[PDB]
C-alpha cells in the first residue's frame, strides 16, 4: 500500500478542516452508494462498510458474491466520499462516515431503471427491510431506523419514468438528500435523475476550476470531477475523470452536515430545495456557500458554484 | 420476453393476474404501487388492458457517469 495523500478534490471542496468537528463516524448517519458495487475488502475502505446489497435482475441480494464491484466505478466513488483517514491510499470527504454500497448498475457499468428504483428503496428500508419501524414517520435521522441519510447516483439516463421518480419522492419524503451525476454529455440540462427537483445535479469542474467540457450544463452544484485520484480494485487506486466523480464529493459534503448537525442537535436539516438561499436547509446551506465561479449568481455552467464542506458546516452550526 | 414496470391501482390489480397474458412477476414494489413483470415481447398490448393496469414502462438503461 502506498502512504496515504489527500487528492486535489478533497482539498477543493473544503473537507481537510472539517474533521477535527467530525469526519462523519455519527452513528446514525450512512451515505447510500448506487453504483457498480465495491471491492469491500480494500483496506482503505473496509471499515466503512457498513452495509453491501445487490438489486441486479430485480433480486435483492445481500451476499458478498452479488454485492462486489466487477466494475470499478463504485469503489471509486465510494472512496471519494468515505477512504478513511490512515496511512495509506486517498482520505474521503468523510473519512469516517458509515457507508451502504448498494449494486444498480451490472459489470459493464450499465443499469436497468427497475433496478435502481429497487435499490433506492434499500436505501429507505436499510438492512432491517422496514422503511419506519416505530412508526413516527421519522425515517433518515431516527436513530431508531436504519435509513440513509444520502442517496449518492453517479449515474444517469436519458428517460424520466413515472414509476423511479415515485421512488425519488418516497426518498425525498424520508428525509434523504438525493444527489446525482449532471451527465457527461455537454447536453443542455441535466440526465435523469439528477433533473427531478427532488435531487442536487451535480456538475463537474477541473484542477484549474474550469467547468469539463463534457459535463452537462444547468446543475445544481458543481465539484471536482477531472483527475480525481480514489480507491479501485482490488485494493488498489486509479484516477478517473466525469461527472460521477464528482458526485460523491458533495455527498460527502451533505454527510458532514448532517453528522455535524446531528451531533450538536441530535436531529438532521430538511433536504430543501433548488431555490433555497437559506441556512435552514441541508440545499440552501450548499447553495449560499458554494464558491460563486463564473458569472455571478446560479450559472448553467457551475450551478451555484463549487461545494464547500468548511463553510456549509459552519453554516449548519451557525 | 422483455422486462416492464406496471404502475397499479392496488384496488383492481392482483399479481396472480400477469399469469394469465404468458407473464411472470419479477419483483412487487413494497414502497411504491409498482410491479416489475416479465411478459411475451407481444403482449405488452395485452398487458395495458388487464384490470388495474394504470401504466406499463419499458424497462430503461442508465449508465455509469
Ligand atoms: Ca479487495
Ligand atoms: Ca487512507
Ligand atoms: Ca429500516
Ligand atoms: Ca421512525
Ligand atoms: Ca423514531
Ligand atoms: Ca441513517
Ligand atoms: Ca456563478
Ligand atoms: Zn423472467
Amino acid at each position: 500500500q502506498p502512504a496515504q495523500t489527500i487528492p486535489w478534490g478533497i482539498e477543493r471542496v473544503k473537507a481537510p478542516s472539517v474533521w477535527s468537528i467530525t469526519d462523519g463516524s455519527v452513528s446514525v448517519i450512512q451515505v447510500a452508494v448506487l453504483d457498480t458495487g465495491v471491492d469491500y475488502d480494500h483496506p482503505d475502505l473496509a471499515a466503512n462498510i457498513a452495509w453491501c446489497v445487490s438489486t441486479l435482475r430485480g433480486k435483492v441480494s445481500t451476499k458478498l458474491r452479488d454485492c462486489a464491484d466487477q466494475n470499478g466505478h463504485g469503489t471509486h466513488v465510494i472512496g471519494t466520499i468515505a477512504a478513511l483517514n490512515n496511512d495509506i491510499g486517498v482520505v474521503g470527504v468523510a473519512p469516517g462516515v458509515q457507508i451502504y454500497s448498494v449494486r444498480v448498475l451490472d459489470a459493464r457499468g450499465s443499469g436497468s431503471y427497475s433496478d435502481i428504483a429497487i435499490g433506492i428503496a434499500q436505501a429507505i428500508l436499510g438492512p432491517d427491510g422496514v422503511a419506519d419501524k416505530d412508526g413516527d414517520g421519522i425515517i433518515a435521522g431516527d436513530p431508531d431506523d436504519d435509513a440513509a441519510e444520502v442517496i449518492s447516483m453517479s449515474l444517469g439516463g436519458p428517460a424520466d419514468d413515472s414509476y423511479l421518480y415515485d421512488m425519488i419522492i418516497q426518498a425525498y419524503n424520508a428525509g434523504i438528500v438525493i444527489v446525482a451525476a449532471s451527465g457527461n454529455e455537454g447536453a443542455p440540462s441535466p440526465s435523469y435523475p439528477a433533473a427531478y427537483p427532488e435531487v442536487i445535479a451535480v456538475g463537474a469542474i477541473d484542477s484549474n476550476d474550469n467547468i469539463a467540457s463534457f459535463s452537462n450544463r444547468q446543475p445544481e452544484v458543481s465539484a471536482p470531477g477531472v483527475d480525481i485520484l480514489s480507491t479501485y480494485p482490488d485494493d488498489s487506486y486509479e484516477t478517473l475523470m466525469g461527472t460521477a466523480m464528482a458526485t460523491p464529493h458533495v455527498s460527502g459534503v451533505v454527510a458532514l452536515i448532517q453528522a455535524a448537525y446531528y451531533q450538536k442537535y441530535g436531529k438532521i436539516l430538511p433536504v430543501g430545495t433548488f431555490d433555497d438561499i437559506s441556512k435552514n436547509t441541508v440545499r440552501g446551506i450548499l447553495h449560499i456557500t458554494a464558491d460563486d465561479l463564473g458569472p455571478t449568481g446560479w450559472d448553467a455552467d457551475y450551478g451555484y458554484g463549487v461545494v464547500r464542506a468548511a463553510l456549509a458546516v459552519q453554516a449548519a452550526l451557525g | 420476453t422483455i422486462r416492464v414496470i406496471v404502475s397499479v391501482d392496488k384496488a383492481k390489480f392482483n399479481p396472480h393476474e400477469v399469469l394469465g397474458i404468458g407473464g411472470h412477476i419479477v419483483y412487487q414494489f413494497k414502497l411504491i404501487p409498482a410491479v416489475v413483470v416479465d411478459v411475451p415481447a407481444n403482449a405488452v398490448g395485452k398487458l395495458k388492458k388487464m384490470p388495474g393496469v394504470e401504466k406499463v414502462e419499458f424497462d430503461h438503461q442508465a449508465v455509469l457517469l
